RNA sequence: CACAGGGAUAACUGGCUUGUGGCGGCCAAGCGUUCAUAGCGACGUCGCUUUUUGAUCCUUCGAUGUCGGCUCUUCCUAUCAUACCGAAGCAGAAUUCGGUAAGCGUUGGAUUGUUCACCCACUAAUAGGGAACGUGAGCUGGGUUUAGACCGUCGUGAGACAGGUUAGUUUUACCCUACUGAUGAACUCGUCGCAAUGGUAAUUCAGCUUAGUACGAGAGGAACCGCUGAUUCAGAUAAUUGGUUUUUGCGGUUGUCCGACCGGGCAGUGCCGCGAAGCUACCAUCUGCUGGAUAAUGGCUGAACGCCUCUAAGUCAGAAUCCAU
RNA sequence: AUUAACGAGAUUCCCACUGUCCCUAUCUACUAUCUAGCGAAACCACAGCCAAGGGAACGGGCUUGGCAAAAUCAGCGGGGAA
RNA sequence: GUGAAGCCAGAGGAAACUCUGGUGGAGGCUCGCAGCGGUUCUGACGUGCAAAUCGAUCGUCAAAUCUGAGCAUGGGGGCGAA
């Protein structure tokens, strides 16, 4: 007989497979659509997640309640020390699909990155590319000078592989992170030619990204053990007086088809899945040199944006940072992905320029009070411990 | 076409009170509690009770008070509630108690005088009650 | 933007931090965190509060 | 109450039939101020379905757990609302008849064990059904349907009543398969990639302006574009607010024990106040894309059939549909 | 036919109270979990992937199709008319 | 905990008589530990610690209360506040 009183379904089957993401660094599928009439440029970043924090700023939306008043938001910290370019590599039309055919990499390489292709690298040799480097430097690179021309002549798509400074930050790993990132330049001639510039130095985020506009987020998510059926899915609970178990689901199924369905909620995994977030907006991007990348037009005070006694289990930013609006997905220290938008934004929302108004920068540590030591000091007065 | 009674341009709060509450009533109508029985902007999903907060309309019974009014139904409006919530400057608050007045489905109080503080919200959306209100927020 | 000190207990409030509560007698009263919160509920004096700032300079 | 047996024989599912139950057609005397077919339809007649009830007894009596409610998934269209359209005895508004269409929804309560029903209120709407009359090693045990007991009618009596009432034990999964997840031998060890196939996701409403305008004698009274919000659903996150306290962190305090003070044990965490970190809440915050091909319908050129005609050859636009991103 | 006191008797309403509920969240102890030692039972024609067909009128085995890759761990309660 | 008869003193009234304060300690009376019993959770376990147990919550508790040993009634017979 049908189903008494209509209700929706619990959980969503687009997110289907819910198992542990096969690889932790998070991977991007596609990127931005290509158009040959703009000048070179990359078109994705990689950084690591610090923390979040509040600001307060005035809104500019004609027709609003709020029009021309201070509101507060959330927002987050990534803390993202510069890239170093290592290769490139060109891939080719099939009716399969792409693939790519060739790979030329730099003359020297980093402790950082030769560390990424051992599992024991201290009682190792070290010799991932020793023999490599012997092309350089013989028949004046006869070797390197022909795979480059070959990409020039068949390749249709050309990407970048770089490589993070992870010596940089308070972080406790050595082993870099590694990833590609394509070029959308104008012409194949044009976008390998800058792709050799770029070779072993490195580069700013600020050439890539620019203040207020919308990005896409790519990231794996925070990690639970194995969780029931209530907290994986959201299912009601039973009454307080059933027998064998109360948290649970009553009924997994009819008689026929005469087989549980993969449509019914079951325990399992909860969290550590691969997700991408999209229309993320850029607040502010804080250069490392300046000592007052936390101030403002209207609150004068020099500081910088680490809370009073660093981001709880993290150390301090002396970095780059870019500031996005909400939330992200990742735990601190996780390697963050950022990357250009494929859509188009006319919303008059997503066009709205943002100029800030304060930042906190009060201990996330409890009920802070204070923004400066100095501002503590003058307030607390005089203690014991100050001779 | 007499529209059914729903404040316009209302931005969303922690609902603080659902059916089966029972206020206090602030006003010299003669009434002094008020019963509530539905949700006027209500939705509709399985085993969800309807809920209301400061600011819209509701459907509500009187169970003590002048017998004039009683085993009536009557249209109400929240002007207070105890339970915290935050608007878009940041900052959080809340009063002491519940209460609420009677009005018409046209937006016409009944009674002729508020006795006490009222929120931010009642006041922008419903004229009448702002004109007639003292101190708010 | 704007600044508070606390009512009960004197401490600077700046934007986002606390709550504020609405008395029965049209008196607004502002609390930087709970604990100054918690014992004002409790009809507890401030004057006998050895670290609140009223304390300090009634001494 | 007992024994030997019976599916040769009943009470439930399943199977054939469809009288009764439900739904749809064909002719046209007439209703509709005049006018058979805007909207209906007598006297007759042709069908469809197995969510009603009957008829039969084919399968189970060395047993297939027999009412209802709670939770959950999926399927059908005979379409309540949502998209786009064709008709009217369609001026506007509110409505009635039909098409493509099952993608997306279809509520909160008082009385009854109820299925069924009837009232209150919100909403865009509160459509109809199947899966062994879905669902008891998933729950509950209010009713029926063991033994105790009371009343009324019947019987001389033991006792009877699809008459009323009260109290009455709900067992087992570790095996196989199915499902949710997690390892893994063979071609040396690794890093960076392609994508066959499988899955798929968003939904509805309100306020301002258009507008006191088009329409109409008047009373009344719309719509596209534009702007701002909200209901249901989905994925994350913890700066702020709240919850949690074995941080047994700090303090207060009862009884007893260490001769007294200090410092401590025990009262399965003695009790109370505050309480960081972590976890967490539409009780908190952020986010949810656009290309192709079409159906109903409206058209262009144009014969068959010197005229006409959206179709016969060719072709244009086009939906919450279908396939992809 | 009434009836004060009495009742682990059946039934209706009101005040106070609460996680029964809106709507779920967290903490503690003992298992479940892994290891060393010891170490059973119920049950079992052969065994174990589906759709339609016909058949004793609801097949794991038959006919026609779909398909189909070693060995395994923790849960689960659709089916084996268990 | 409540406080029945019997006894002492005082006060009001013309009289008949009526009031007030103590003393005393009755009741198949009452709250509530041990013993005795077994209402609810329709809780735990349900190839159990156990062929009827465990936990919390409950009924009675100075009398028709609980209990040991010796003796009597024997199967169409005994015994039964049924
Ligand atoms: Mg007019």
């Amino acid at each position: 007989s049908h189903r008494k009183y209509e209700a929706p379904r619990h959980g969503s089957l687009a997110f289907l497979p819910r198992k542990r993401a096969a690889r932790h660094r998070g991977r991007v599928k596609s990127f931005p659509k290509d158009d040959p009439k703009k000048p070179v440029h990359l078109t994705a970043a990689m950084g690591y997640k610090a923390g979040m924090t509040t600001i307060v700023r005035d809104l500019d939306r004609p027709g609003a309640k709020a029009h021309k008043k201070e509101v507060v938001e959330a927002v987050t910290i990534i803390d993202c020390p510069p890239m170093v370019v290592v290769g490139l590599v060109g891939y080719i039309e099939t009716p399969r699909g792409l693939r790519s055919l060739t790979t030329v990499w730099a003359e020297h390489l980093s402790d950082e990155v030769k560390r990424r292709f051992y599992k024991n690298w201290y009682k190792s040799k070290k010799k991932a590319f020793t023999k490599y480097a012997k092309k350089y430097a013989e028949n004046n690179g006869a070797s390197i000078t022909r795979e480059l021309e070959r990409i020039k002549k068949y390749c249709t798509v050309v990407r970048v592989l770089a490589h993070t400074q992870i010596r940089k930050t308070p972080l406790k790993q050595k082993k870099a992170h590694l990833m590609e990132i394509q070029i959308n330049g104008g012409s194949v001639a044009d976008k390998v030619e800058f792709g050799r510039s770029l070779f072993e130095k490195p580069v700013t985020i600020d050439t890539i990204f620019e203040k207020d506009e919308m990005i896409d987020v790519i990231a794996v998510t925070k990690g639970h053990g194995f969780v029931g059926v209530t907290a994986r899915w959201g299912t009601k609970k039973l009454p307080r007086k059933t027998h064998k178990g109360l948290r649970k689901v009553a009924c997994i199924g009819a008689w026929h088809p005469s087989h549980v369905q993969w449509t019914v909620a079951r325990a399992g995994q909860m969290g550590y899945h691969h997700r991408t977030s999209v229309n993320h907006k850029i607040y502010r991007i804080g250069k490392g040199d300046d000592e007052a990348n936390a101030s403002t037009e209207t609150d004068l005070t020099k500081k910088k944006i680490t809370p009073m006694g660093g981001f709880v289990r993290y150390g301090e930013v002396n970095n780059d940072y870019v500031m996005i609006k909400g939330s992200v997905p990742g735990v601190k220290k996780r390697i963050m992905t950022l990357r250009k938008s494929l859509f188009t934004h006319t919303s008059r929302k997503a066009l709205e320029k943002v100029e800030l108004k304060w930042i906190d920068t009060s201990s996330e540590f409890g009920h802070g009070a204070f923004q400066t030591a100095a501002e503590k000091k003058q307030f607390m007065g005089t203690l014991k411990k100050d001779l | 076409k007499q529209k059914r009674g729903a404040p316009g341009g209302k931005l969303k709060m922690t609902l603080g009170l659902p059916v089966g509450a029972i206020m206090n009533c602030a006003d010299n109508s003669g009434a002094r509690n008020l019963y509530i029985i539905a949700v006027k902007g209500a939705g509709a999903r399985l085993n969800r009770l309807p809920a209301g907060g400061v600011g819209d309309m509701v459907m509500a019974t009187v169970k003590k008070g002048k017998p004039e009014l009683r085993k009536k139904v009557h249209p109400a409006v929240i002007v207070r509630q105890a339970k915290p919530w935050k608007r878009f400057d940041g900052v959080f608050l809340y009063f002491e108690d519940n209460a609420g007045v009677i009005v018409n489905p046209k937006g016409e109080m009944k009674g002729s005088a508020i006795t006490g503080p009222v929120g931010k919200e009642a006041a922008e959306l419903w004229p009448r009650i702002a004109s007639n209100a003292g101190v708010v927020m | 933007m704007r600044t508070y000190e606390d009512t009960f207990s004197g401490q600077r409030i700046y934007p986002g931090k606390g709550k504020l509560y609405v008395r029965g007698d049209s008196k607004i009263f502002r609390f930087q965190n709970g604990k100054s919160e918690s014992l004002f509920l409790q009809r507890k004096n401030p004057r006998r509060i050895a670290w609140t700032v009223l304390y300090r300079r009634q001494h």
